[PDB]
């Protein structure tokens, strides 16, 4: 993707389709280039609740729909430290491990 | 099992009247009932849900009501295309069950039947089989009795009848009674006839043809 | 906050065993899962619940967690077991991703 | 705003959960602590194993009116036969065990489905225990608004017998009275004294069964055959 | 707006097995309950079984004693139903119905139905005979002709008069299974006697499995006259 001019908004369409869908916790992970993973938040289709990352307690905004897609975030105020690859995972309800990681998505900012 | 009973088994009414269909569950099923309509040779279609809710797109002339062990569906103004079979289904137990189905019809003035008799052709004659067909054309009501007489003798368990569906433009039926006899039995008699008894006939009709004539 | 510590890198010879350690404070009571990410690929779960592994993963992969340390032991390394490994744990309504240990044969 | 384009699971559920007291029960919907860290074992200490309870004698009976205010995280209990409940005292879905899990929805007053997310004066969950052989379910569990587990099912089956701690059997107390089963004495998710019916929210309702292992079981009830998953440990 | 699509008609033998598929065109099977409903000719609907994906649960009506096995493939998005030991009484139309997973929901979608014919017979061609009119009957102001299609298998046989030119006054009755396990049907037409001098009275019997196509002429005033 091109440069999202500093101070913009980005949506991460998870195209989340794994396991049994509704009863499968969506999530999101951000990996900077060669720096390891870092959490951003979570979501549950049944309980419309969007847990937030402490570092991203403000900017992360989760909105979705009943269907197998349209679940994403809205990270505003992009800055150089936000350049990274975002991965969507779909774990079981409350086991903890995030199986079936989705294809990554690259995001860059000038 | 939650056995269900639907009444009446089959009802007939004119165009523009109101028709009531009663369904009843063997035990209380709260408000979990649905009404399905199935036309001939087609998948059933859902009409009523929750025993009183109307589905999207269904004409408003269908209304449902009831509770406990008493449910009813009604069409206020019967239409030409409302002719079908109607089923009531209960979704209160994990073992789904359906009603016995009720057939709707359309009323009109009684029409007299026309009788025809066809002799067996020569081609079929030498193949060891002989088929005689008696046709009833464009009559009403459906109830009609056809009997086959060979040399003024009544036959039993040797003929099969087929009835077409109600005509959508004339609301009249048709019937065909076919009698099958091998060659050996076909060469022994001389007189054949089909006798038809119907409401629109003052006295039973009889059509006869002499054997052979060839 | 919470911090998980792992060695920066490890080097081994073919057919030998390699061990990667993820150490933290009282980690013996937190479930730990191990991810493997090859260069430029979406990660894949190799171990969950510390010891258990998912289907389609060779029995060669092993892991454990006790006391204050969790180990990922691989026996008989080859060129197809060269990739970063990450240690994961949940703590106080937060998700923690340990540092990546690059494995090179 | 409308309910939805039907969407008959986001509506028809009681989404009224509040925790001012920070028990962190909505936080543990993502992960789950070990059997130690969660601090269950002292909770599990107060109910004993099925081996030494008592011996059942003679015929079988029924009993109700039991129920000690607590969290039902144990194999035995007396769920205090259920009745209609408002939609302002329920959090999350309500899974009722056929034994095949079934999600019950808000039914307004008598029999009217409602789609207001369970937040209105009349929105009410009409769940009534009754043996599925005569329709309905055995029982079910849900979490109240503040974050405590609650359960309610058919009249908790006693086992004909006595003792200092007689068992008000809620499920499959076998080897004591060879008539108990999840068709005559079963109330809740517990198919057998050491595992529950596996449904998506099993761990959330019972957060210290994490070390349980899946298993495939099948049994016939009424006139139907059920293929179900039971999560059992030790055995 | 799911549209369930089923497979074509199947003809099998006693003791064999059948597998019918149901694909949800423009939809998804997950987050639903899938049931199979069969309708025997001249009988009401019946419930076969049910599969719930998310719960991983399957309920099979004990009426079909273990012969029904349902499965679902999300990769292909299809619902398979396998029936083994097909006895004669299994001949019927099979539908796939979709339901919600909440307690007490209605079957809001159905499949077109897949006819299953279980009979011991081999594909056979039809026989066409003329139902020529009696002279006295023709004298009555209105007469009728037919061509009896006899001893064919399997269904269906389409009869068209003059390549479908004559449609009004044509009454093609439903087929009937003869005691010898063979079908038989008639397609009679009634027309004014005056025209009978004209020659547009040949029927077209068409059968696909037998690859048969017969054009038989019914002779007005056949035989001597
Ligand atoms: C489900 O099975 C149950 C059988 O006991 C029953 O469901 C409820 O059962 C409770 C008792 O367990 C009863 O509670 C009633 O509550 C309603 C208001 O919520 C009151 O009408 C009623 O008041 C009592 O009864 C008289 C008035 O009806 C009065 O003279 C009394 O003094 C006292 O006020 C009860 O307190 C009741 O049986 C059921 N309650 C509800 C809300 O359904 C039902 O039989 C069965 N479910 C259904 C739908 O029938
Ligand atoms: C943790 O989980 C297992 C239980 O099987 C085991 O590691 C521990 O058992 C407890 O360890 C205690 C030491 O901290 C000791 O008192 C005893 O072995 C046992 N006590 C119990 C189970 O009450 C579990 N607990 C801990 C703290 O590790
Ligand atoms: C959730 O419910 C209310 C929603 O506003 C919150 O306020 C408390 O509500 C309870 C209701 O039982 C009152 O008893 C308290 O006094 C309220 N708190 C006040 C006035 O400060 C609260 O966050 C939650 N309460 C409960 C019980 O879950
Ligand atoms: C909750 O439901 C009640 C009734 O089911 C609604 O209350 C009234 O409903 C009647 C009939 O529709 C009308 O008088 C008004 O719609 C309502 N009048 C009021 C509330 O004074 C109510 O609107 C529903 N919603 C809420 C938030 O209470």
């Amino acid at each position: 993707a091109e440069v999202k001019k500093p101070g913009s908004s980005v949506k991460v369409s998870c195209e989340a389709s794994g396991g049994t869908h509704s009863n499968y916790v969506i999530t999101w992970v951000r990996q900077a280039p060669g720096q390891g993973l870092e959490w951003m938040g979570g979501f549950i289709p049944d309980f419309r609740t969007a847990m937030y990352a402490q570092g991203f307690q403000g900017r992360v905004t989760i909105t979705a729909d009943e269907s197998t897609s349209l679940a994403y975030m809205e990270l505003t105020n992009l800055r150089s430290e936000d350049t990274a690859v975002y991965y969507c995972a779909r774990g079981p309800l409350s086991r903890g491990y995030y199986d079936y990681w989705g294809p990554g998505t690259l995001v860059t900012v000038s | 099992d939650v056995l269900m009973t639907q009444s009446p088994s089959s009802l007939s009414a004119s165009v523009g009247d109101r028709v009531t269909i009663s369904c009843r569950a063997s035990q209380s099923i709260s408000s979990f009932l649905n009404w399905y309509q199935q036309k001939p040779g087609k998948a059933p279609k859902l009409l009523i849900s929750a025993a009183s809710s109307l589905s999207s797109g269904v004409p408003s002339r269908f209304s449902g009501s009831g509770s406990g062990t008493s449910f009813t569906l009604t069409i206020s103004s019967l239409q030409p295309e409302d002719v079908a079979t109607y089923y009531c289904q209960q979704s209160y137990s994990f073992l789904l069950t359906f009603g016995g189905g009720t057939n709707v019809e359309i009323k009109r003035t009684v029409a007299a039947p026309s009788v025809f008799i066809f002799p067996p052709s020569d081609e079929q004659l030498k193949s060891g089989t002989a088929s005689v067909v008696c046709l009833l054309n464009n009559f009403y009501p459906r109830e009609a009795k056809v009997q086959w007489k060979v040399d003024n003798a009544l036959q039993s368990g040797n003929s099969q009848e087929s009835v077409t569906e109600q005509d959508s433009k004339d609301s009249t039926y048709s019937l065909s009674s076919t009698l099958t006899l091998s060659k050996a039995d076909y060469e022994k008699h001389k007189v054949y006839a089909c006798e038809v008894t119907h409401q629109g006939l003052s006295s039973p009709v009889t059509k006869s043809f002499n054997r052979g004539e060839c | 906050s919470y911090v998980l510590t792992q060695p920066p890198s490890v080097s081994v010879a073919p057919g030998q065993t390699a061990s990667i350690t993820c150490s933290g404070d009282k980690l013996g009571d937190k479930y730990v899962s191990w991810y493997q990410q090859r260069p430029g690929q979406s990660p894949v779960l190799v171990l969950y619940q510390d010891s258990k592994r998912p289907s389609g993963i060779p029995e060669r992969f092993s892991g454990s967690n006790s006391g204050n340390t969790a180990t990922l032991t691989i026996s008989g390394t080859q060129a197809m077991d060269e990739a970063d490994y990450y240690c994961q744990a949940w703590d106080s309504s937060a998700l923690v991703f340990g540092g990546g240990t690059k494995l090179t044969v | 705003l409308i309910n939805t384009n039907g969407s008959w699971h986001i509506n028809r559920t009681a989404l009224n959960c509040n925790d001012s007291l920070h028990t962190g029960f909505l936080a543990a919907l993502f992960y789950t602590h070990k059997f130690n860290a969660s601090g269950c074992p002292e909770r599990m200490a107060h109910c004993r194993p099925i081996d030494e309870f008592a011996q059942g004698w003679g015929p079988i009976t029924y009993a109700e009116g039991h129920g000690s205010d607590q969290r039902p995280y144990c194999w035995h209990y007396a769920p205090r036969q259920c009745g209609t409940i408002p939609a302002s005292q329920v959090c999350g879905p309500v899974y009722c065990f056929t034994p095949s899990p079934v999600v019950v929805g808000t039914t307004d007053r008598f029999g009217a489905p409602t789609y207001t997310w369970g937040e209105n004066e009349t929105d009410v969950l009409i769940l009534n225990n009754t043996r599925p052989p005569q329709g309905n379910w055995f029982g079910c569990t849900w979490m109240n608004s503040t974050g405590f587990t609650k359960t309610c099912g058919g009249p908790p089956c006693n086992i004909g017998g006595v003792g200092n701690n007689t068992l008000t059997c809620p499920t499959d107390c076998f080897r004591k009275h060879p008539e108990a089963t999840y068709t005559k004495c079963g109330s809740g998710p517990w198919l057998t004294p050491r595992c529950l019916v596996d449904y998506p929210y099993r761990l959330w309702h019972y957060p210290c069964t994490v070390n349980f292992t899946i298993f495939k079981v099948r049994m016939y009830v009424g006139g139907v055959e059920h293929r179900l998953n039971a999560a059992c440990n030790i055995g």
